[PDB]
């Protein structure tokens, strides 16, 4: 009901998704980020959706150029203070949410899942890659990692992240062990475990892939 | 002196020349990397609006041309080739190819339009064509040849005062001034007073004065001032400006003022203008 | 005298134009006859004209297939309201 | 970025008059 | 009924506009699959029809059927073909696949070219972006993909990927066994570029990049090509992926071009007049080699290629006073 | 042998001796070829275009004209024969007796769009003519259907 591709309703409904946009004020963004959240289930409501977040920006503050921007300016500028502008609030708000509303568009549709995946203007593959090897926050890692599995149920490029696991190291075949018991452990919570688990669950589906990582270690996915 | 939009042109070589429009709207820039780039810098926003692919070789000149004959622009080139473009309801394409040279074609230059839409190439073969578009039909090509023995390096039209004149350096060390009489271009000039190749010519943009003056850099670095008080006696004198130590490049005459720019190997740009008295004096200092 | 082509196009525009408002206003006023018989003068000659449109675009050829079922109207109308 | 400052064997080749218009490329006025 | 009479009378004009406002009410209405159809097929009798304007009155004036301020759509056969192509590929991404085709049935060019791409349909790509003058990119390197997944990839792929060649035409049949599916795509791709080409930096561009997605060692014959027509395009890409010695071959091989020496597979023409040396690439490698400084090997290539090109500088400058004595 | 690709060569080369020729050299070979006929695609072809000669001959010309369709629709034939089995299909639906039904004339227009198409990326005057006279028949054709 909310895509349009006129009834009077039609027209009224499409308007109130254009007369919505308008609304520029810090205080409704967090909430029309939540309904595009809602707005976008259902395949076809995912690419349309991805198409509408595509043009917005080709400025309005959503938009999949600010998106893919935003995120490469927290990649210079918390990468420039390794041996600090702590996102803020507001901006690590504002980053979830964008992020939660990009999951939620490439797991009910493929299409967009494989466009957004192998994109070459914003790179976002190893520009993920390039994100996890600068030391951050465990919050920003781990939706990090969970964006790389909902873009790796695909299978070609589940192939491709499980060559890309094994030349990062991001397990140590510094990392996720002393993250689960140091900070996990000491807030009782364990959501980054569960989550870690989870894709690898999703690659091993795709497959088990053959030796993982020969000449540096004694081949085979072992280790893990 | 002050700091407006920059631009990112996005290139993949260094940009050996550029010149903006007749209302200051767009930036045509040229690289050794066979591409001639359009710029739309309005209101401080840098818009790469088209993108020129038609030279073998690199690109040395950009031209624009008057905006009653529309959105032309001239790109010379190594290739011996003058590609004409043209805008056309925001499309660029290549309207015109001459390709009646035997050596790199290193200037182009547009004639004032009471003229008419006459364009000018020098090229290292010693030899300087004039393309004629009379609204109808072709382009007529007037070609002078042997007009330096080396090689011509910049080509500069008069401001209309109409008698149709251009002014040419060579690397022969001469600066020769050519005159259409019959409809045929001659020799009218010769200024003698540099030591090595002449760089680049530019005519000044003489405005409300008797007075005509060119000025010409050159390789040994010696920037001179020729200056004739009455058009007809045809009688130049030349002033140094300053013998720099390094290779002058080209040199550019404001509009407005009749300020002369200087840039040499030092990778900088002097500013130079003529006092009251008459002692050229040097007014800022703007490196890379 | 000085505009060139003016006698060709300008004079093909301004009669259509003008016929078209005088068919008009005279068949209301009382059909004067001197108008009448300018208004037949004047239609031939467009007639004349029309023939000779040049074509360059197709927007000419339009133009000119327009005027020229037009025309052939008012000039059925005008034979209808003159010699019967 | 532009080479730093590279003066000698291409100053050399510079002074050359075979090519020196297309040896003297680097160079820039508008 | 109308449709018949007025292709009866030859009113060829006529049975077009009455056939185009056929297939908009069509639509407009019923939105079922059979009326898609029929409304596909009242565009192409209508397109067909205006066709069949008599070659002495080459001209049809048409004016746009507002009635399902009064248009004229003079639209020659340009506009209307481009609709139809637009309807035709609709039809065929429906035909592959379900969901897709319900996408087309309410989209536009672009979107229709994004999901042939996607399912693996690139002829029909192909001729969609030449009949709206979008450029052929995207389709090159949707072929530059499927290529790369091949070189290294399962069997069932390998099955597919001949099947999607049959879709498409392969221009000869070769008896190789060797070949296999992956290398009947390469060709397919090959001759589809050679055809349809346009402006060269633009196609071998994407192709490399594309090929480049993990890393490819590239074959001669394309190097060679590339060597006689972008040499500097291809000193770029190999900078782009860090490959310092193919680099140094390829700047060598240069050298010994401008000196005559198999000049024609470089595209130096040479009387001395063309003299183009990339030198801001040269620098950008000399630079690259002087970061890590560990590797004895590259230290020693690096000397090398360095008194190879002073040896060739003094050549050049002899020639040089020599030239210009010539011509004095 | 088995060979798919021999196969195809020899029957590419019977094709090229009928255009030249106008008639097809050992008919009877090519007719009983049965199922050897699966082992090329340009072999398939070979033996359906003798098949339809036959037919419409001996007065089969519907069934003829289907398998000339048919033909055409799969892509099987080369693109200098599609040309030739238009020029067919054209007497058929010249004949008085209508042959082509009018879905399957616009599947034929469709071919002649797409053969137009792909052909871009005297012969010709004749061509045009025999496209006229085409849709002049289908348009009757398609009369006659929506009246009947």
């Amino acid at each position: 009901e909310y895509w349009c591709p006129p009834p009077q309703r039609q027209v009224l409904l499409s308007k109130f998704v254009r007369q919505m946009s308008d609304l520029l004020p810090a205080t409704l963004y967090l909430p029309y980020l939540k309904m595009l959240r809602g707005l976008a289930s259902g395949p076809q409501c995912a690419h349309y959706c991805f198409s509408l977040l595509k043009a917005n920006g080709g400025g309005s503050p959503v938009s999949w150029d600010h998106f893919f921007h935003s995120l490469m300016l927290y990649h210079e500028h918390l990468r420039r203070d390794l041996p600090l502008r702590g996102i803020t609030q507001r901006e690590l708000d504002g980053l979830i949410a964008c992020l939660q509303l990009t999951c939620t568009i490439i797991d009910w549709s493929e299409s967009a899942r494989l466009a957004l995946c192998e994109h070459a203007q914003w790179m976002p593959v190893v520009v993920i890659l390039g994100l996890l090897q600068c030391s951050i926050p465990p919050l920003l890692k781990a939706e990090l990692l969970k964006t790389l599995a909902a873009f790796g149920k695909s299978p070609e490029i589940a192939a491709s992240l499980w060559q890309s696991l094994e030349y990062t190291q991001i397990l140590q075949t510094v990392g996720i062990e002393v993250e689960l018991n140091e900070i996990e452990s000491r807030c009782e919570e364990y959501p980054l475990t569960r989550a870690f688990c989870q894709l690898i669950s999703t690659l091993v589906e795709s497959s088990f892939p053959t030796n993982l990582g020969a000449g540096l270690r004694a081949p085979g996915f072992e280790p893990y | 002196v002050s700091v407006i939009n920059t631009v990112d042109t996005s290139h993949e070589d260094m940009i050996h020349d550029a010149q903006m429009d007749y209302y200051g709207i767009r930036l045509a820039t040229c690289s050794s990397d066979r591409s001639v780039k359009i710029f739309d810098v309005k209101n401080g926003g840098q818009i790469l609006i088209a993108d020129l692919r038609g030279h073998e070789g690199p690109v040395w000149q950009v031209a624009w041309a008057h905006p009653m004959y529309g959105n032309i622009l001239a790109s010379c080139s190594y290739d011996r080739k003058v590609i004409i473009w043209k805008e056309e309801n925001g499309t660029w394409e290549k309207t015109y190819e001459y390709t009646g040279h035997d050596s790199s074609v290193n200037s182009v230059c547009w004639a004032p339009h009471d003229f008419g839409l006459l364009l000018a190439c020098g090229s290292s073969d010693g030899a300087i064509s004039i393309l004629t578009y009379t609204g109808d039909g072709p382009w007529e090509v007037k070609k002078i040849s042997n007009a330096h023995t080396i090689g011509c390096n910049a080509v500069s039209w008069a401001p209309s005062v109409y008698i149709k004149r251009f002014v040419s350096g060579g690397c022969d060390n001469l600066v020769k001034i050519w005159r259409e009489e019959d409809g045929q271009w001659k020799e009218d000039q010769k200024l003698e007073a540099h030591s090595d190749w002449v760089r680049d010519v530019a005519w000044a943009p003489s405005i409300g004065l008797p007075t005509s003056t060119i000025a010409s850099c050159s390789q040994d670095g010696r920037v001179y001032i020729w200056t004739s008080d009455d058009a007809a006696t045809n009688c130049w004198t030349p002033k140094l400006l300053h013998k720099f130590n390094d290779v002058v490049w080209h040199v550019s005459w404001s509009i407005t003022a009749n300020i002369l720019a200087v840039s040499g190997g030092d990778n900088k740009v002097t500013l130079w203008k003529e006092s009251v008295d008459g002692q050229w004096a040097c007014i800022s200092d703007v490196n890379k | 005298k000085h505009i060139q082509d003016w006698e060709t196009a300008g004079k093909v525009y301004l009669d259509y134009i003008r016929v078209i408002d005088m068919l008009n206003l005279i068949q209301q006023d009382e059909s004067s006859g001197c108008e009448l018989e300018k208004l037949h003068t004047k239609v031939m000659s467009l007639c004349k004209w029309v023939e000779l449109i040049h074509c360059y675009t197709a927007k000419d050829r339009l133009a000119q297939s327009e005027m020229a079922k037009r025309v052939a109207n008012i000039l059925r109308v005008v034979l209808s309201l003159q010699q019967p | 970025e532009l080479v730093p400052l590279e003066k000698s064997v291409t100053h050399g080749r510079g002074s050359l008059l075979i090519d020196m218009g297309l040896f003297m490329g680097r160079s820039f006025r508008v | 009924l109308l449709y018949a009479f007025h292709i009866y009378r030859h009113n060829y004009r006529k049975a077009g506009s009455v056939m185009f406002e056929y297939g908009m009410r069509l639509g407009r209405e019923v939105r079922t699959l059979r009326g898609l159809q029929k409304q596909v097929n009242s565009y192409l009798a209508c397109l067909n029809c205006l066709r069949l304007i008599r070659p002495e009155y080459a001209w049809i004036v048409q004016p746009v059927s507002g009635a399902v301020s009064s248009q004229i759509e003079i639209l020659e056969l340009r506009d209307l073909e481009k609709e139809y192509v637009l309807a035709q590929t609709r039809l065929t991404l429906a035909k592959h696949n379900p969901s897709t085709a319900a996408i087309a049935g309410s989209s536009a060019a672009e979107e229709m070219v994004a999901l042939l791409v996607q399912a693996g349909l690139f002829d029909t790509a192909i001729s969609l972006c030449q009949t709206f003058k979008l450029a052929l990119t995207s389709v090159f390197e949707g072929l530059a993909c499927k290529c790369i997944r091949l070189q290294q990839g399962g069997e069932a792929a390998q099955a597919e990927a001949w099947e999607w060649l049959a879709a498409n035409q392969l221009a000869t049949v070769i008896t190789t066994k060797e070949s296999s599916a992956t290398d009947e795509a390469w060709r397919l791709m090959i001759s589809y570029l050679d055809k349809y080409e346009a402006k060269n930096t633009l196609y071998h561009h994407c192709i490399i990049n594309k090929l480049l997605s993990h890393g490819v060692p590239l074959p001669n014959w394309l190097i060679n090509r590339y060597k006689a027509m972008d040499a500097a395009e291809l000193l770029r890409l190999y900078l782009k992926y860090d490959l310092l010695e193919e680099a140094a071959e390829l700047v060598l091989e240069y050298v010994d071009a401008l000196l005559g020496k198999g000049h024609q597979y470089f595209g130096i023409q040479a009387t001395s007049q063309l003299v183009w040396f990339p030198y801001s690439a040269i620098d950008h490698l000399r630079q690259a080699l002087g970061e890590n400084e560990s590797n004895q090997h590259n230290q020693a290539i690096l000397s090398k290629l360095q008194r190879k090109m002073d040896e060739y500088f003094q050549k050049l400058k002899k020639a040089t006073d020599d030239y210009k004595k010539l011509v004095q | 042998a088995k060979d798919a690709a021999f196969a195809t060569l020899i029957s590419d080369r019977f094709l090229k001796e009928y255009c030249e020729r106008g008639n097809f050299t050992d008919l009877d070979l090519i007719d009983n070829l049965g199922s050897a006929m699966l082992l090329s695609d340009r072999l398939t072809f070979l033996g359906k275009y003798r098949e339809f000669h036959r037919m419409y001959s001996q007065e089969q010309f519907s069934e003829a004209a289907s398998l000339l369709l048919s033909l055409m629709t799969a892509r099987i034939a080369p693109c200098s024969f599609w040309l030739t089995l238009l020029l067919d299909a054209l007497p058929l639906l010249e004949q008085k007796q209508v042959i082509f039904s009018a879905e399957q004339t616009y599947e034929l227009m469709r071919c002649l769009e797409d053969r137009m198409a792909a052909k871009l990326e005297q012969d010709s005057s004749i061509d045009n003519t025999k496209v006229e006279m085409l849709r002049l028949a289908l348009a009757r054709n398609l009369a006659r259907a929506i009246v009947t």
